[PDB]
């Protein structure tokens, strides 16, 4: 029971970090595409 | 005065020939608005037929279905008397409050 | 003698679209996988 | 190969009669894409059958 | 005059409140963290190997 | 289960989306599956009035609670080629009865069908609601200390109270199911 | 008026690749952590 609970907690923990990193990558690729298409004046 | 509606409810909930699919549609709907609105035409036909073929008011075994019929199936669909029975059940709940 | 010039931006737009789909699928697939493992074994 | 896995998820797991195929049932295609990504749960085949029922239901509305 | 550790302890205050369970997840208690604690000054190290 | 539901052990149901892992956990007890919606205080009071005051008065304690094994029920009920191959038939009622199955025939036919709606049209109309299926019946234990005015004498009295989830209130024994 | 901007963005996209490598290493590290500890 202890092991299952701790594994569940850690596995849920990493998914949120995955979400945040995917947000970072989405924003950065949008920035790259935007600056390639059109600059900001 | 809600005594006629309560007489009908009394005969309904103590009737051994209460339809068996009412429980199934109850456990399908969960008191979810959207699941009801999808099944909405189905249950209206069901209640009208079960009121004419036998003198009982089906889907009266659950709070969710009676209040959903009262709110959603009042735009027509139901005859006004049949609708008034569900309206009166909800009015009884308000009066107890 | 015309060796280097600006690049087509439509190619980069398609590349960005593919990356964006990849990002949505990363997030959703990770969440679905963790949930499937949780419900199958950790309950 | 994917042919064996899809034949399994169509005949052994989903027990779907041969008369229903991929050419006939586009929602079955979109579901088979995701069903085989999980290897377990093949024992309670009733979970997959009900899921295909509810996906066919969500597909066949008027809204 | 001179400052007292009590007044700056109160003024510096609390900024953390964390809920901790025991290993077997029987009981929850809260941990309170203060910014005036001598804990902050030491800059000692922490690690967890597998 | 053994322990109170933590905020993370309450799972949201995804309707209209494939949810096979939830369907595998229909008989699982550790996670609790819910809709997005939470009952307000007012309708909470009305639901209590209906079940605690109106129903036992009108039935004289004749009601009971049951749960349906709706996984196998809905599978063997709707897993026909009639429902799987729903077109985006107005045959004879005999062929409709054969196609839709014996159980759905004796369940729906005289109940929810008019001259505008044959048996199979009514059964298709019922089949749509299957997309919101939900899980198997559960019984939950509710623990609550009383309000601060009732709690004063015997402060350590944790009241306990049992409720039915994914269940029905029934007034008859279902013959067909 | 564009090539300079795309290379000046590449100057940060290199750091983005670095962060991708860092996150992948973290994910593998967490999986190894869990696999070693929690699977008796």
């Amino acid at each position: 029971r202890v092991r299952k609970r701790y594994l569940r907690q850690e596995l849920r923990d990493l998914g949120h970090r995955v979400q945040t990193y995917c947000e970072d990558l989405e924003g950065r690729v949008s920035e790259a595409e935007a600056l390639l298409n059109q600059q900001c004046e | 005065d809600y005594e006629e509606t309560l007489r009908l409810f009394k005969t309904t909930v103590t009737s051994p020939n209460y339809p068996e699919l009412c429980y199934l549609v109850d456990v399908l709907v969960h008191g979810n608005v959207d699941a009801f609105l999808l099944i909405r035409t189905f249950v209206a036909r069901c209640i009208v037929n079960m009121f004419h073929t036998r003198q009982l008011l089906v889907f009266a075994h659950s709070y969710a279905l009676v209040t959903l019929i009262a709110e959603h199936l009042a735009d027509g669909a139901l005859p006004p008397q049949l609708l008034f029975h569900y309206r009166n059940l909800v009015a009884v709940l308000r009066l107890v409050t | 003698p015309i060796t280097v010039l600006t690049q087509n931006v439509l190619s980069a737009l398609e590349i960005l679209r593919l990356v964006r789909l990849d990002l949505r699928q990363l997030a959703q697939s990770v969440q679905d996988t963790i949930q499937h493992m949780r419900f199958l074994y950790l309950l | 190969k994917r042919d064996e896995k899809h034949r399994h998820v169509v005949n052994v797991v989903l027990e779907l009669p041969t008369e229903i195929s991929e050419a006939t049932h586009p929602v079955l295609a979109t579901m088979l894409s995701k069903y085989t990504r999980m290897s377990s749960l093949f024992n309670d085949k009733c979970a997959f059958k009900l899921d295909l029922l509810r996906m066919v239901a969500v597909s066949r509305t008027r809204r | 005059d001179e400052v007292a550790r009590t007044d700056e302890w109160k003024g510096a205050g609390v900024s953390r409140l964390r809920e901790v369970w025991d290993v077997q997840h029987r009981v929850r208690l809260r941990v309170l963290w203060y910014v005036n604690s001598f804990w902050r000054s030491r800059e000692l190290s922490y690690d967890d190997h597998e | 289960d053994r322990q109170p539901l933590n905020p993370a052990n309450i799972e949201a149901r995804h309707h209209g989306v494939s949810d096979v892992p939830r369907l595998g956990a229909m008989d699982a007890d550790e996670p609790l599956f819910v809709d997005d919606y939470r009952a307000t205080d007012d309708e909470w009071t009305l639901q209590k009035v209906f079940y605690l005051c109106l129903m036992p008065a009108m039935t004289n304690n004749r009601a009971c609670g049951l749960g349906l094994n709706l996984k196998t029920l809905l599978v063997d009920l709707f897993y026909r080629p009639a429902f799987l191959l729903m077109p985006a038939p107005e045959d004879s009622i005999a062929a409709q009865r054969q196609a839709v199955g014996e159980m759905l025939t004796e369940l729906v036919e005289d109940v929810a069908t008019d001259a505008h709606t044959p048996l199979l049209q009514a059964c298709r109309e019922l089949f749509l609601a299957v997309q919101f299926v939900g899980e198997h019946v559960k019984v939950l234990e509710v623990r609550a200390p009383l309000d601060h005015a009732q709690r004063q004498g015997l402060p350590d009295f944790i009241s306990r109270q049992h409720v039915l989830y994914n269940g029905c209130c029934v007034v008859t024994a279902p013959k067909t199911l």
